[PDB]
């Protein structure tokens, strides 16, 4: 009937928004991977300068 | 987020389509039985007409 | 989450607890029709022996 139409097309959409959901999910996810990774270089980079630095004030 | 608030929009119409159901069922229901109830009063008329003519 | 939880387990809630009066509703809608059918069909032949009866 109108209801089973209205039902499979309600259903396509959630199927359509949880696959964007989980989509844009991993999509973030991925960016947070690289944010992870950017921290873990930034944290090296704060090592790095610490000794620099710290050999620098030594002489 | 995003997939949550669509799946409690489905989980909604379903809320929908669910008690206006229930609802038109139960006024389908009174609708009935107000019928049945007046048929079996006509029914007793005719019993009491019918002892009227017997005697 | 705490929410999420708690809403989507009220709104099925609603949904099954709408969904058996509907049913509760719709059977006692058939029981009434079946014995509305059982007057109509006795009410008919209590005319016909009253009609007798008055001949």
């Amino acid at each position: 009937d109108f209801d089973d139409i209205h039902r499979k097309r309600m259903e396509k959409d959630l199927n359509e928004l949880q696959a964007l959901i989980e989509a844009h999910f991993e999509n973030r996810k991925k960016e947070e991977e690289e944010l992870v990774s950017l921290k873990d270089r930034i944290e090296r980079r704060r090592a790095e300068r610490a000794e620099q630095q710290r050999i620098r004030n030594e002489r | 987020m995003d997939a949550i608030k669509k799946k409690m929009q489905m989980l909604k119409l379903d809320k929908e389509n669910a008690l206006d159901r229930a609802e038109q069922a139960e006024a389908d229901k009174k609708a009935a039985e107000d019928r049945s109830k007046q048929l079996e009063d006509e029914l007793v008329s005719l019993q009491k007409k019918l002892k009227g003519t017997e005697d």
